[PDB]
């Protein structure tokens, strides 16, 4: 049946769950650093541009393994 | 009775005979022309309407970058003027301008691919135009360990210009499906302003791919 | 649909109803702007007027200086004026001593002349004397006794 | 059957959860750093921008999903 | 096999939990910030007012696969 | 195939979940601003009706769903 | 099958899963605005009793969906 | 076919998931509250009791649940 | 087959992670309240049970739902 | 098919999800604790490690379900 | 019929979900405090390390479970 | 087939989020206290990167699986 | 077919830079001639103060040096005038002097008159048989 | 330190009826709640004795008891604190009298004929806490209770408390009205939730091996059930201070 | 069932009541009781330190009393011998007229005894004038009437 | 059955962890509340015992001063008797000082007057022999007087 949609689906749905969460999170955190040191800023803006990156990591991992259910 | 259909289409494939996002397109740059013609035939230091929209836009988008990053605030003013007049523009094209292609017997995704593509060639001109090695800077270095992720955020930009591209085909064609929803059951518009909050939220979207694009550019920076 | 047109009328409708709602604030929004644009060229204008007034005002103010410098000299002038007839007052002055001197040369020669009375008599009194001796011894000295008893 | 529409549906459902999370946490992170300082809001609304594209990004990558499932 | 209507209820269950907590979290967080002061109270709203906007935009996302079920 | 029933059952509780959290979170948050300084309340708990309602909104879209899988 | 019993187990599951811990939320950020003003006293009660009785809505809403799932 | 089995054992664990994280913050701010001051902590741990109640309701909901598919 | 075994396992894990969120918030509260109201032992004793019981209580309930699903 | 394996799934991933959560949140709660002051050290550490023990009865209870399911 | 080989990643997936958290949380608190607090990073490492074990140990329970499932 | 596409969805979906999710507080963590003290940055990042290792550590353990179930 | 408007709005995007560059000059034109203005009214009071003190220096130590050499010059003619007097005095006691001398000598004979009157009246009586008081006073004539 | 053998069986039930039904239906449960009623008059009895100020004689610890909760109900309110002091204390330690003889010994077994038989050897104990009828009972006569308090406080007041909540805007009336009903059932479900969820943990610890594990979970679970007792009756005065407030 | 839950139910409020009015009020007296004793004591504590300083006060301002009633005794007494004494002086000064008049009485002896001049003084004055002063030969006629005329 | 055993057993294990857990700690509270109570009794019964002994005593010092009153009173009564008595005295003493003062005064005067008379005697014996002894110089013999005193000298 449509196992490899329902497969896919479910796969991108459950990934994408909370490591934007996690991100926001993240960001939110950041935002209340900078308010709390605006003259410290934009390396710890530096670090939270990384952290991003590495939380979007997960999302192109799941949108990645998708694609290939979908191949 | 809903009718909605999708739109996968090819910008490599010819202009087709209907290509309703490319209508959608062209309407949208001749508004854009006229309202330039309507902004400069009579033109002041300070008209209102006139020069007063021009004035607190352009003005205060360059303000908002130079505030994001200088340097190259004003060596990319124009490609954020660009993504500006532009997304938010068709959106209000396509929010319910009293047709929807009603019937007929921007919107373009490979239109967002297309201006993912010119924001990461922007990633790649003035990204290293700086640097050269920055990108390939702390990556798989003798920090390799840490450098790693490097290569792994290299990843995550290139597919951030495929995000900004679905994030456009995004709320545009979810922004023609509320449409026809409100269409397909209960109708007469809709006592909230489903179309109203939607045209917002492009304008919101456009703004966001400009502030994406200046984003990719600081990440760039350093 | 009928039903359909209404709801695509009404869309407008409600598009109308949203710009009577900002549209309004939107246009204040830009009155506000463009007036602080106009302000900020209103300020060059009245600096350049600033400017062009404050050359004028040194062009004043120098003639009011020279102004002041002209009534200096006059009162220079006057004061000079003033000392020529302060000295014609000490040279009348001069004058009143000189004549005070006058009057004291002609007291001096008074007195002279007093002194030399003075000394004439006292040498007519000596030759006075010895003149009354020759005399008195040529006449004799016999009654004086006579003389001595008039009271006593 | 329906286990195509079930993957749609499913796809639609989940995901939400961290997009909607990450704003949220990113919104009040936002409100506590403009109660801060309403001058330096002008970085943190551009932070707070990025943030909401970054959820943004992780929803369109589900809607994606749903939209190829639609298809 | 009614399928169709289980999809339905399923998205519209957890896209709701996603937005039923991601505003929440959006409001609460404008309400900390007003107990800090009442003072950006329109920059605040207008905040408030965005992520507000973030989240129905979630929401509706996830109540147009609803109707699609019944399309 | 009584799916039906079960679908209704998962809605409601979905919906139940997040925004019972959601309105659980503003309340604690307007109950910290009202500590804070409960003199603001014209607006406080103006706000924190709005944001129960956006809840209860999903929450009212989660009980029309399960209003209509009656249909 | 059991499709009537596994309905009303996941509605009473579901619906207590955030109803509860919302309302455990609730009532933490309101024992610390008690904590920082017992001035409020009822004032801040009459909040509390507010969230309880919103919570307490869902709460019962779950329960009723699986009590009429039981019928 | 151990369907009613099923149903009682996810209701149980959905129901004490829910309620429990609940239970732990509303302990977590009475903590934070009897840090603050033992003086009102008698009216305090009042107010707890009635936070423990509401979630504890919750719970004898949902093992009420998995009593009654006992039968 | 297997569906009784996992059920009860799904119930265990399910029921562990809640009131174990719930035990390790609890804890984390009174962690803090240590430093925000010094432990003279008078009374620490007294609160850490209140938390601990709280989240061992619905562990029992889905324990012994286990134990019933082992027999 | 496999139900057997699919039983010894189920407790195994969801039981220490809240058990890690838990554990972590308490140790930094203890580390905000000691942070804040480390004079009670040992002390609240065998506190922190009281909680430990706690937070792992869950953990170790769904291994033990897991030799069941091994035999 | 291959849910061995399902079985196994969800149950990593479920295991890795708390473990990841609870370490990131435990991060969290242990930079807070060593920014907040020098000199106690010896101790301050050995907690870290003590949770990171501690979370670990059912990350590698998750690990060595699909293993066995391998087997 | 269907459960293989099914195993490769359970090992894409789970655990992920939460990963990247802990990982982003550790980031919103550490910035707050580069904040509040940016002199002691060096360790700071020398445990963040501790940090992002342990969550990546558990986000590859995660996709190993996957990486498996590819084959 | 997006660059379409991309260059052509860039001319309109160019046409609206000038005038919000020169908006943005004007300001900086604003500050530049208004401190330009403050700096010349300074400079001006400055220089008209030191200008008008600098004239009433001079016309002052020009009224100083004039009044001393006409205070000199008094002086110097007072002085003059006393020598004069002094020369006169002196040559009025010599004319005075020789008056009285040449008076003493003319009238000698009188006083010699006045001298028998006196004589004759010197006992108020001159015995017959003597000298004779003119005689007498013709041997005391002296002068 | 191994219990290898003991291990019989499992078993388990809901409720437990008794003989004695020809004059009126007799159960088990009636049965344990004499019991528990039996004891509790001779505490009262043996507490009352002279009582001439005696501190000590353990008479004054039942004394301190029923300070404290008196202490408690004041520290709640004070309209009507000492009205329902004896209606709190009608709750107070009756429920604490299930949690006694809970962990009975022999308890479960008490009636046992006894595995041999088994046809009407049906466990004779049926505590009160183990009979959902005393607790819908004991909550349907508190909500009783507050409900009359209410009406007595303001009638109107109580009528207005949810009918008219809000005429204008929007009135949380009805729905909390709902909860209030709710809340007697919620209350009756969490006692007979309470105690009978213990006795499964009792039996589970003797089904696998009853070696001081039924030790630390009947501890568990005798602190719960006093701290149950303590919450029925938080509960009655959390809600008379509602009606009150 | 329902008759089972009614028949508890029956049981639990008869137990109720019966326990209640047993102890619970007679707990309830007891305790009232001491806590009333506790409040009868403090007051009863403060009214005894109350009267004790009542008592003291009370003691000042009997001996203050005592003080007063005795000074103006005494000032009285003093006043009545003021009186007294005032009254001898006055006696005394009386008296001492009376004497001084007996004495200026006396006064009249200087008279009386005067009446002694012929009786003496004659006689002895003539006597004198006779034999002392001048010799034997003693004319002297109407020299004695002289001498009475001088001794009157 | 069995189960009966075992849960005997459980509870033997349970009683005998409770009654050495915190029963001496649980005794140890029951003491210190009916310590409480007692030292409250107790404190009671002695500021009952120290009111009635407050009463007794202001009692007791009101007597006392109204008895160190009554003989101050006494004392101010016979002290002022005392003193009136020495005022008279004293005054009859002062009279009879001034009575002798009189008295010898009257005899110095009627001395001074015997004195006096004396002087005037004199004086008129001076006087008659004055007035006296013209007659018999003057009126005859005054030469013959003159001759005798030129004789004498």
């Amino acid at each position: 049946e449509g196992l490899n949609l329902v497969a896919t689906a479910l796969a991108v749905g459950l990934g994408a769950i909370g490591p934007g969460v996690g991100i926001g999170i993240i960001v939110s955190g950041a935002v209340q650093a900078i308010g709390r040191n605006p003259e410290i800023e934009n390396r710890v803006v530096t670090y939270m541009f990384i952290g991003i990156a590495f939380t979007e990591a997960l999302a192109i991992f799941g949108l990645v393994i998708a694609f290939l259910i979908g191949f | 009775h809903v009718e909605v259909a999708a739109e996968v289409i090819f910008d490599g494939i010819p202009g087709f005979p209907i290509t309703n996002s490319f209508v959608v397109a062209i309407i949208i740059d001749i508004f854009v022309i006229a309202l330039a013609v309507a902004a400069t035939r009579n033109l002041q230091m300070v008209p209102r309407g006139l020069q007063n929209v021009m004035e607190f836009i352009l003005e205060s988008l360059y303000n908002l970058f130079r505030n994001i990053n200088a340097k190259y605030v004003a060596t990319a003013f124009p490609l954020v003027a660009t993504i500006f007049l532009f997304v938010l523009f068709g959106n209000w094209f396509g929010l319910l301008p009293g047709v929807g292609s009603i019937g007929v017997c921007a919107a373009d995704l490979n239109f967002t691919f297309a201006i993912a593509v010119i924001s990461f060639v922007f990633i790649e001109y003035w990204g290293f135009r700086a640097l050269g090695p920055g990108y390939l800077k702390k990556f798989f270095n003798t920090n390799g360990i840490m450098s790693f992720v490097g290569i792994i955020e290299f990843i995550s930009e290139l597919v951030k210009p495929f995000a900004l591209a679905f994030r456009l085909f995004g709320n545009i064609f979810a922004g023609e499906v509320l449409l026809v929803v409100m269409a397909f059951l209960v109708p007469l518009l809709l006592p909230l302003p489903f179309y109203g909050f939607e045209v917002f939220v492009g304008f919101i979207q456009a703004l966001i791919f400009a502030l994406l694009t200046y984003a990719f550019l600081n990440i760039a920076v350093t | 649909t009928l039903f359909i047109a209404q709801l695509i009328n009404f869309l407008l409708l409600i598009f109308i109803l949203r710009a009577l709602l900002y549209r309004p604030v939107m246009n204040l929004l830009n009155e506000r702007t463009r007036r602080i644009e106009e302000s900020v060229r209103d300020a060059e204008k009245v600096r350049e007027q600033l400017a062009n007034a404050r050359r004028d005002y040194e062009a004043e103010i120098a003639r009011a200086r020279q102004e002041a410098a002209k009534i200096v000299a006059q009162a220079q002038e006057r004061a000079k004026q003033q000392e020529a007839e302060i000295i014609a007052q000490a040279r009348r002055e001069a004058e009143r001593l000189k004549e005070e001197a006058r009057a004291q040369a002609e007291q001096e020669r008074i007195r002279m002349l007093s002194e030399a009375k003075s000394q004439i008599a006292d040498l007519v009194t000596l030759t006075a004397s010895r003149v009354l001796g020759a005399e008195l011894q040529a006449r004799g000295h016999d009654a004086l006794i006579a003389e001595s008893l008039a009271a006593l």
